[PDB]
């Protein structure tokens, strides 16, 4: 799901977390 | 920045977001 | 040495005084009781027409349950001395129970109790029982079994005053006021015949000097044979409790046990009822021989154990079987011999076919007494066959098995709740012992906060550092850096928190404690004052009272869902000296017109070290003559007038998470003074007087002061200075001396000095007479008028007196007084702020006008 | 009826201001937001040079999350007036979250919020947070959700001045430091254009009025078409959240939903994004059709629910499947819309293939929102298949499935713990639900102690009867007769205990409450004082304050293992009048020589009612003449100068059982007064004076006393009498009037009045001269001497005077003085224990004896 | 007295022992 | 069993309970 569904639970990596960017 | 797990949460999550993504967020619609 | 014991004994087996007094006829000639002696259900003990002084010693125990019509136990136990406690009834050794007619004990000769203890219950009319120091009569190590209750203590039993022996130990100690306890000195603790006549270690229960002038034991401590005391029995004889008998005799001896009678077995020099470990009784029951396979197995149906006496029934049983769980439910008060009686009753079991359960026990410290246990087969579990080890509501349980003790669990799940002293970590040690080998116990089976909450066991330590201190303030500093968020490179002073929000902030406690030993808070305890949660990790204690030792300690506060708790040690520190308090009870009083005295005390806190006392005295000006007054038309005398907060942060956290999930999208003063006095120009008196005084002093005198005057008194107490203060505090802060309040003096006998001098008279020519006088060196109070008196040197002539406001007669060289022919004398006195003075001596003048 | 709406509508769809200022251009021209408007992550809002007054209404909600560089919302929300909440994000209609730069809201034109609450959080610079009366803006019924925290209100916000609009309801409702909220009367609440100017119900938020009388709504309350307001849309159009739209317009319209965009469907006169229950969208998604079998069996994977907004994703779903339990974990604070939102999100579900679980929830009142639920299959039950309905730590849960609701359960066991309000009885209603049909739930599954501890559910009632009352004492008697042991024909208002010992005794609480509304004790509450446990059932309250209302209530105390609890209602009663307290501030003063004044107050408890005041004045005369005095040399002016709580019981019970198992074997004050004043012997004055006064009084005067007297003043207040005190009791033990303290007023009242009169002089034959005089009407304070004076009628002469001890001059018919030739005038005055008088007038004598 | 179920306990049991049969008891041995 | 085995746990009748006090 969203950020709190993908990270802060079953923690994620910064590289994956970059998906929420690059307009 | 390096590690791949880094269980970010709460305000730390937003602070890491606004820097790891320093220039924009693609809006909902 | 080996020697004879008093008299020759005639032991007799246990006796049962029951129903009616007539059964006492079975108790005579019994020197000692080889077993237990119980008295139950005598409807009326009054008809007892005898006493039995021969009875002196009993082996197992004494229970007096529901005996009626007995006022005191002396009548039936004139010489009962000791209770050896070779056997215990539920662990107690002397029980006096539920008797409506027991006024007094009467145990004058009671001298030593070897095992167990004493319970006294539901004897309303009993008195003087609460006086004896039971802890001295019992075995020294485990004196805890001294329970008593409802002995009419409320109002009616106030007659327990004892002979007040009278008030020794600041308490009474007597079996009724007729007697008092026979205390023994510490050199022969409870091993004396009187307060100074000690007894040898060979005797037990007392000793009496014989006709030869030599000691004779009341009863042998170790063993007895042929009325002589020794350490051990001779060959061919076996020890039966307190005496040695042959094998043939031991075969006949018996002792009652749990609705059963067991004969004695002569084994290894002892007469035995149950064969030792690894032994079993012979077919003829005449001897014990080694068990096959090292130990004979025995099976006993599982059943509840609601008290130690029940536990004794399981003695020697190896296997507990049956679908019923072995529900231990002991309920003691204080940790009495339970740990040993249960050991006797269960040390043999090595595996249980059923499941164990420990529902609702008190005083059960651990399950360490399952010495030989190896495996809880748990074949039929219970509670829908869910669980094989069920532990619950154990108000005093703290550890399950012996140290590093290994016992298998073949089936079922464990269960634990409400055990206040059972630390969670101690439970998890079972994890590698279950058949399923769970990595951790689910919250459904093992409680989270209900276990071990009272045990100071799970607290991670904080390295609190006291940063700075002051007069009324101090700053604290938590050194332990916190692992908030990622665990990246752990073990750096961990104190971890998974997210920044779960940890709401540190909590600081403090409280005044000169002794520095206040225990941590348990939840209404109000000793500790607390501050609001703080996240930065630094707090500033404020408004402390100077130089007071404060105990303080820190702990982490987190939302209940989080569980990474930590705490600190209870460190303590003292504030700075501050400023000393005002002097108390300051008063001034006279010694003479120039010697003055002052008294004071310091019944308030000095806050530091009182280096010195300081007193400063300075006079004030007198009032001058006033024109709004008249003098000698009116006399003047004029005596001198002188919370949890859980919900809020939780809701905030959850809403913040829900919003994150949606926002993003992918794509007068004494500053200083010097000791000194100020001397008047004429040198007559000191105007001011300021000096130091040593801390010894509380009152002092100051002399050579002006008379007829007020002296303002100013008193001070000054404190020490810390090196860090003196090395830098030149003029700032300081405040090294106390508050003060001016004291003014009602100086008695400060008047009537120097009066008036040099009175002389002269006439101008009915010739008026000029009268002169000199004012005193120091005005007797500021002069407001001068009284002048005169008389005629003839009989029955009255002495006229008149006045002048003074300071105006001088331009006439004196006061002019109308006078007539004859010889006259004159007198003068001063009228001032202090009132009248004294009339000075006389001087004469003769009037002879020429034409 | 019919009315225009202000301006012409140019709506723009949901809006997102993102990243940078330039995106503010998207707000161009549109008066209302047809969706939601969110502004977030605007790094600097300062460059915004424009405002957008046209924006007035927003359909769904406003969230301002992490906008930096914005000072106030006025610039971007000039005329924002109404928030209608058609779509309600997480139950909050206006959110302003985590902004460092917001100081003043500036929302001057906001008037009405139609749904949801308002949340403001983490705006450290926000001043004026507490100003607004939010409860008027929201829907009047459920106004609870108004939450604000960490706004910087602590200290830094010194600029809370506000215009003092001013302190209405002692709360200045100021926007910024100068603007303020305009209230509306109830007739037009939140629909007013100014403080009083109202608007018709057709509009929402008020209306604008112009010189032409063309009143126009701020926005239509129900619907709008062609800029005109009406209750419902014209035929052929469809309602879309503010206005009427055609079928094509509905097809084009859209709204965002949980990472998805749904186009509205024109159905039944409304344009809606979801078909109603029992309907499904067409393949072309242009219309809706009835569901087959009356129910579309949509299914969704089970998953956690963290907040309301997550729950919306389950909307319209019927079957929740998957091994994962449907863990509800909502966390609100005073849940306002939790019920309705969860209803919208879950009302459809009827069968759950997984196992429900509701863990650690706040504000979740009940599970009633599972409207259509019928069967919890629990096929993969959670926790190793152990449980199919798991409940835990629900701090505010109180009731399970709604009334007359039934749900099957095919597997697993229920579970319940730590639910404060959930009573055990409500849990047991599930007993007939389970497939296994258990008769009762075992202690391992249902936490009978923890659950329901806070709920007044199982409190069996007691018929507490107040037996008797007194001045300071009252007796309580509990009527309910408790069953102990034998069932004794149950249904007799029983209250039972299966073991006599288990019942420790009743417990009586009491506390002073004039209002009788004290609630029962929670655990540190100390309002209630509690007596020790009692078994007989009667307690004697003592040391009560008379005539003080006391609340009391009875509870039963039993060993913790026992559970047959009961209680009573909080009955109230008042003590008896008792005795009134002393009079406060009593002072006496002299008005004249015969008139006296007294003042007093009663600032202490009277108890009962003050029926009357009563004052008694007694004259107590001086002693006789005292000889320790001198006259004419010592004159006087003479002014006035006169815990476990159960371990013991448990241990006793167990030991008693063990012993039973073994003993037996088979085979000067106002007592009474009446109004009165006593005349003097000559009736010139009143010797004593005692009269009642009405309770109005606080001060009064007493008349016709004599000059120069010591009238002792005695004051008292008298209380009422209860009928039982006068007919059930007689005139003894009185206690009717308060304690007293004498007030003394021995003043020289008031003038000289009379000292000496009628002087005359004669001579015996320079013959001696006799002077006579008359004593005063009454002694001017116990006359002790007479001052007698005379003077010569010649120039330069002075008056001579003498003294006498009185009563001696009469022997010579007057005082004798040796006098020479000439004319002389005489004067005399008495001097007394009360001091000087005034010299009487003169009378003359001429001496002229013959030879 | 007649009924035979009587979940009798504690002091009630003790007193019932006496009232049922005051004459005496068996004694242990 | 004992008195506390037959009475005060489970239930016992007086006439059966009379066994403990035979003459
Ligand atoms: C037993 O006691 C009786 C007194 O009742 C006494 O006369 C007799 O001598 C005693 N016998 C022995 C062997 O002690
Ligand atoms: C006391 O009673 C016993 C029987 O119980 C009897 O043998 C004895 O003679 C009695 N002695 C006296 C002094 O009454
Ligand atoms: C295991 O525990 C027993 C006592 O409980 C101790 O004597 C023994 O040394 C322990 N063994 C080890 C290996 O620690
Ligand atoms: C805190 O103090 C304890 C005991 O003095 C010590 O063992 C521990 O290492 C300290 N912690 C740190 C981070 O130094
Ligand atoms: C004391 O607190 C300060 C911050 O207030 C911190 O920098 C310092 O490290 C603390 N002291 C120690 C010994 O860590
Ligand atoms: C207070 O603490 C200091 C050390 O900080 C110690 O010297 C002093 O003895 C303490 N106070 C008392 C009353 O012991
Ligand atoms: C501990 O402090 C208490 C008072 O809190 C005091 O009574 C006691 O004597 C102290 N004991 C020690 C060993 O400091
Ligand atoms: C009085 O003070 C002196 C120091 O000036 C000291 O030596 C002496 O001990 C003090 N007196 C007493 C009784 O302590
Ligand atoms: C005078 O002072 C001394 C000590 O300085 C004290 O003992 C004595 O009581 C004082 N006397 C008076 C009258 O104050
Ligand atoms: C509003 O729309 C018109 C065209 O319909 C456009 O010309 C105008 O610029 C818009 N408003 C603003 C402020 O630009
Ligand atoms: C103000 O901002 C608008 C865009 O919203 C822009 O068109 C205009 O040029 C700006 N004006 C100034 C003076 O910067
Ligand atoms: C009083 O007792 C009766 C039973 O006789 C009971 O029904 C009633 O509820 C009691 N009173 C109250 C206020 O409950
Ligand atoms: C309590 O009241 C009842 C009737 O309500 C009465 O029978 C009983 O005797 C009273 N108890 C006392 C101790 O007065
Ligand atoms: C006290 O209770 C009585 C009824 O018993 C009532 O009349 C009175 O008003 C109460 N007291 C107060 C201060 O209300
Ligand atoms: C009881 O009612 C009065 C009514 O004036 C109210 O002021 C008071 O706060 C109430 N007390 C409680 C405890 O509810
Ligand atoms: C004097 O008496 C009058 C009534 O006669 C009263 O109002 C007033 O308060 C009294 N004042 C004093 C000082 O007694
Ligand atoms: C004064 O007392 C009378 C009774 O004598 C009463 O009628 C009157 O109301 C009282 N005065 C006032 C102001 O109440």
């Amino acid at each position: 799901g969203g950020v709190y569904d993908e990270c802060c639970v079953k923690t994620c990596s910064y590289l994956e977390l970059a998906i929420y960017c690059l307009p | 920045l390096p590690p791949g797990n880094h269980k970010l949460c709460g305000p730390a999550l937003s602070d890491a977001m606004d820097v790891v993504c320093p220039h924009g967020f693609n809006t909902l619609p | 040495p080996t020697m004879r014991l008093s008299q020759n004994v005639k032991p007799c087996k246990s006796m049962d005084i029951r129903n009616m007094v007539s059964h006492f006829n079975q108790l005579e000639n019994c020197t000692v009781i080889e077993g237990f002696l119980l008295i139950d259900l005598i409807n009326d003990a009054s008809p007892l027409n005898r006493s039995f002084p021969k009875l002196t010693e009993v082996t197992d125990y004494i229970i007096i349950y529901r005996v009626t019509g007995l006022h005191s136990l002396s009548k039936i136990f004139p010489n009962l001395s000791v209770i050896r406690g070779n056997k215990l009834f539920d662990g107690y050794a002397l029980v006096v129970y539920s008797n409506f007619d027991l006024m007094d004990l009467g145990l004058h000769k009671l001298r030593s109790i070897t095992r167990g203890g004493v319970r006294i219950e539901k004897n309303h009319k009993l008195c003087y029982d609460r006086t004896i120091d039971w802890l001295e009569i019992l075995a020294e190590n485990e004196t805890q079994l001294v329970v008593l209750t409802e002995n009419g203590k409320e109002k009616e039993c106030r007659l327990s005053k004892c002979p007040g022996c009278q008030l020794h130990n600041n308490r009474r100690l007597c079996w009724n006021s007729k007697l008092c306890q026979t205390k023994c000195p510490e050199k022969c603790r409870n091993n004396c015949i009187d307060e100074h006549t000690c007894c040898s270690q060979d005797c037990l229960g007392g000793c009496v000097i014989d006709k030869n002038g030599n000691e004779s034991c009341i009863s042998c401590r170790n063993v007895s044979f042929n009325n002589i005391c020794m350490d051990s029995c001779p060959k061919g004889y076996y020890q039966f409790d307190s005496r040695c008998v042959t094998a043939n005799e031991c075969i006949t001896l018996t002792k009652f046990e749990t609705n059963s009678v067991y004969s004695g077995i002569p084994y290894n020099g002892q007469c035995i009822t149950h064969c030792p470990t690894g032994y079993q009784k012979s077919e003829n029951k005449r001897m014990c021989e080694p068990c096959p396979g090292g130990k004979c197995d025995k099976e006993c149906s599982s059943g509840l154990i609601d008290s130690l006496e029940r536990a004794r029934e399981f003695h020697g049983c190896t296997i507990i079987t049956g679908t019923e769980p072995l529900t231990i439910s002991i309920k003691r008060e204080s940790g009495a011999h339970v740990m040993d009686e249960l050991k006797y009753g269960l040390a043999a079991v090595h595996k249980i076919q059923s499941s164990l359960m420990v529902h609702l026990t008190y005083g059960l410290k651990s399950l360490k007494f399952f010495q030989s246990l190896t495996e809880i087969s748990g074949d039929p579990p219970m509670d829908a066959d869910k669980y094989a080890l069920y532990v619950l509501d154990n108000r005093d349980l703290d550890e399950l098995w012996g140290p590093n003790q290994t016992v298998f669990i073949r089936k079922g799940g464990v269960f634990f709740h409400f055990n206040p002293k059972l630390c969670v970590s101690t439970i998890n040690q079972l994890l590698p012992m279950l058949a399923s080998k769970p990595k951790f116990f689910e919250k459904s089976d093992v409680g989270a906060d209900s276990n071990g909450n009272r045990g100071s066991c799970g607290t991670a330590v904080l390295n609190v550092t006291l940063q700075s201190v002051g007069a009324n303030s101090a700053m604290l500093n938590v050194t332990t850096k916190v692992e908030i968020g990622e665990p990246q490179k752990p073990s750096n002073a961990t104190i971890v928190f998974k997210d920044p929000r779960a940890f709401i902030g540190f909590v600081f406690y403090h409280m005044i404690d000169p002794y520095g030993n206040s225990t941590k808070s348990s939840p209404c305890d109000d000793r500790w004052k607390v501050s609001s949660p703080e996240k930065s990790g630094v707090m500033v204690l404020s408004n402390l009272i100077p130089y007071t030792n404060y105990s303080y300690y820190v702990r982490t506060m987190a939302i209940s869902s989080e569980l990474t708790n930590a705490e600190s040690d209870v460190k303590n520190f003292r504030t700075n000296p501050g400023r000393p308090s005002k002097v108390t009870e300051v008063v001034a009083t006279a010694i003479s017109d120039s010697k003055i005295n002052v008294t004071w005390s310091y019944l308030d806190k000095p806050y530091g070290v009182l280096t010195r006392y300081f007193i400063k005295a300075k006079l004030i000006n007198r009032p001058t003559r006033n024109n709004n007054r008249d003098y000698c038309t009116e006399p003047l005398v004029k005596a001198m007038e002188n919370e949890y907060d859980d919900r809020k942060v939780q809701a905030g956290m959850e809403f913040e998470n829900a919003l994150q999930n949606f926002i993003f999208v992918p794509n007068d003063d004494e500053n200083t003074y010097k000791d000194e006095e100020d001397l008047s120009s004429n040198k007559q008196f000191y105007e001011v007087f300021a000096k130091e005084l040593p801390p010894n002093q509380t009152h002092f005198v100051f002399e050579k002061l002006r008379h007829f005057t007020r002296y303002a008194i100013f008193v001070v107490a000054c404190r020490e200075e810390i090196p860090s203060e003196k090395l830098r505090d030149t003029s700032f802060k300081k405040s090294l001396c106390s508050d003060y309040d001016t004291v003014f003096q009602t100086t008695k006998r400060k008047k009537f000095a120097d009066i008036v001098m040099d009175l002389k008279v002269d006439l101008e020519h009915e010739s008026p007479v000029r009268v002169r006088w000199t004012p005193p060196v120091d005005p007797n109070g500021e002069i407001v008028t001068y009284e002048v008196a005169y008389k005629l040197q003839k009989p029955d002539q009255v002495e006229e007196k008149k006045c002048i406001p003074a300071a105006d007669f001088n331009q006439t060289a004196g006061y002019l007084i109308k006078l007539n022919e004859g010889l006259y004398s004159f007198r003068v006195r001063a009228n001032s702020i202090a009132g009248y003075g004294d009339f000075t001596e006389v001087e004469h003048i003769k009037v002879e006008p020429p034409p």
